[PDB]
């Protein structure tokens, strides 16, 4: 199982759910 | 660590048609774990209405810049943002042409549904993320499926890709029947690249070859094995 | 900093929504999640006992044979269940599923009529069957509860599976309402996930006449029921191998083959 590439860059935020 | 381990356990035992409100009670359990947890829980796809196009998006973290979302089709935030995260103007080219291609795909295999793409820069290459959600009409069941692609620049390709599908029926034999679950699968490979042979047709083949492989592994190996188990408990 | 109570709410929760035969690893997790054993133990106590009622789970007492089931209509309060074929009640520790103090305890015929043709019927359709039959009155009417269970756990290649059925019998002579629902309950997880849950709801009536007779035509129904209900469910998958599931995502498109991908960017 090799790794997922890094998301986008950005500074932009903290992981969150959706409503 | 520990208890990580345990939450990614107990995902995945609880029902899967249920995984959003588990993971919601999960994170309220212990609110340290939220990020590990959305980090390596898969979760069910959200639909957004670009209201300036007229056109559904897909919802998920790779298109997220605080509280707000990147439309694939309009390259804007909702809410606006003065100075969201957005892709390189090269790469918005050819995100918009993945995301024209895979509409086609969805369109051929899914007859309805809707999709999205993202791409990001990496420091050699890009990665993107191909995102397809299916409902049915009227039994009822949902099809969701993540596709999380690397390209190393003859380029490589990796693909992480996860499935999430449920199944229901109401019918006088059998009564009510609820199939759900999950499968995560990888591939990768060399590609050419060319003007005839471009990244998106790379990306495209192995999102195909993907699904395709995994709808015959969630109908044979998965499924059938339930009906095997089914008829062996009476 | 989350309260007690909503850390008690939420484990129990979990616990009530374990699979079979899974119990005890969605217990330790959620243990561990909560690193606080007393307030588990204690504030999540019905959770445990809820989650074993729902299961019809089987539990053998020392001193009889053949094993009783946790279920609602066994309940006696203060943590005892009634087993009515052996004419015994015990104490149940809900969480470690240990049955512990027997001790002996107007439609008593009726119910060992019915449950001498269950017990049978249950022998001969099932591979680890188990069954109680018990006799209440609800609002006057003399009712029979037939409950069945019979599970899979077969842990070390990643699947488990459970049965149940519960079937209610109303004596109004020369009348008998059936009221029954057939549960079914599997979990698959090598190198990945998928779950099935099943019911059904049966509707029926009887004519009642000497004991003996009636508790021969209750388990015909209950055979003729039971048959078609895992009949109708094997049926039933292939109809949705290539109907419902087709509705999802296509095994191709309309022209029966592979996208050409080239025409698509062009």
């Amino acid at each position: 199982a090799f790794a997922k590439p890094k998301g986008p860059g950005g500074k932009r935020g903290h992981k969150r759910l959706i409503r | 660590d520990q208890q990580l381990d345990c939450a990614l356990d107990l995902m995945r035992r609880l029902p899967p048609q249920q995984i959003e409100k588990n993971l919601s009670d999960l994170i309220d359990l212990v609110p340290s774990l939220c990020e590990d947890l959305l980090s390596s829980v898969d979760q069910p796809l959200k639909i957004a209405r670009d209201k300036v196009v007229g056109k559904d998006y897909l919802l998920c973290d790779y298109n997220r810049d605080g509280d707000s979302y990147r439309s694939p089709w309009s390259n804007k935030y909702d809410p606006p943002l003065e100075d969201g995260a957005m892709p390189s103007a090269r790469l918005r080219k050819l995100e918009v042409e993945a995301n024209n291609a895979f509409d086609q795909y969805r369109d051929l295999y899914f007859e309805g549904g809707v999709s999205s793409v993202y791409l990001w820069d990496l420091d050699h290459g890009f990665a993107g993320v191909i995102l397809i959600k299916k409902a049915g009409d009227g039994i009822k069941g949902c099809w969701d499926s993540i596709h999380v692609v690397e390209v190393q620049e003859t380029a490589h390709y990796k693909l992480t890709s996860t499935v999430m599908l449920w199944l229901q029926t109401n019918k006088t034999g059998s009564g009510t029947m609820n199939l759900g679950g999950s499968l995560t699968r990888q591939m990768e490979k060399d590609e050419t690249v060319s003007d005839s042979s471009p990244h998106i047709a790379n990306i495209g083949r192995l999102v195909e070859d993907m699904e395709n492989k995994i709808r015959s592994t969630l109908n044979e190996i998965y499924f059938g094995k339930t009906k095997d188990i089914v008829n062996g408990l009476r | 900093r989350v309260s007690d109570e909503e850390k008690v709410r939420i484990a129990a929760k979990f616990i009530t929504h374990a699979p079979p035969g899974e119990f005890n690893e969605v217990f330790n997790d959620v243990r561990l999640l909560l690193n606080n054993d007393n307030l588990l133990r204690e504030g999540a106590a019905h959770a445990f006992a809820q989650y074993n009622m729902d299961q019809f789970t089987p539990v053998k007492i020392e001193g009889y044979d053949d094993q009783v089931l946790i279920t609602e209509h066994g309940d006696l309060g203060n943590g005892r269940f009634l087993d009515p074929r052996n004419k015994i009640s015990f104490k149940f520790d809900h969480l470690r599923k240990e049955a512990s103090d027997p001790q002996p305890e107007a439609l008593k015929q009726w119910r060992d009529a019915c449950d001498s043709a269950l017990r049978a019927y249950v022998k001969d359709h099932y591979p680890n069957g188990f069954c109680t039959v018990y006799g209440k009155s609800i609002d006057g009417q003399q009712t029979i509860i037939a409950c069945i269970e019979s599970h899979q756990f077969q842990p070390k290649n990643f699947w488990n599976g459970r049965w149940r059925s519960e079937w209610k019998f109303t004596i109004t002579p020369p009348t008998a309402q059936v009221a029954a629902v057939l549960k079914i309950q599997v979990h698959y997880y090598e190198d990945g996930n998928v779950q099935l849950v099943s019911h059904k709801d049966i509707q029926d009536s009887v004519q009642v006449s000497s004991d003996v007779q009636t508790a021969k035509e209750f388990i015909k129904i209950i055979e003729n029921a039971e048959n078609e209900y895992q009949t109708a469910i094997s049926e039933n998958y292939q109809t949705m191998s290539d109907t419902t599931f087709k509705a999802l995502r296509r095994q191709l498109p309309v022209t029966r083959t592979k996208i050409d991908w080239n025409k698509i960017l062009s």
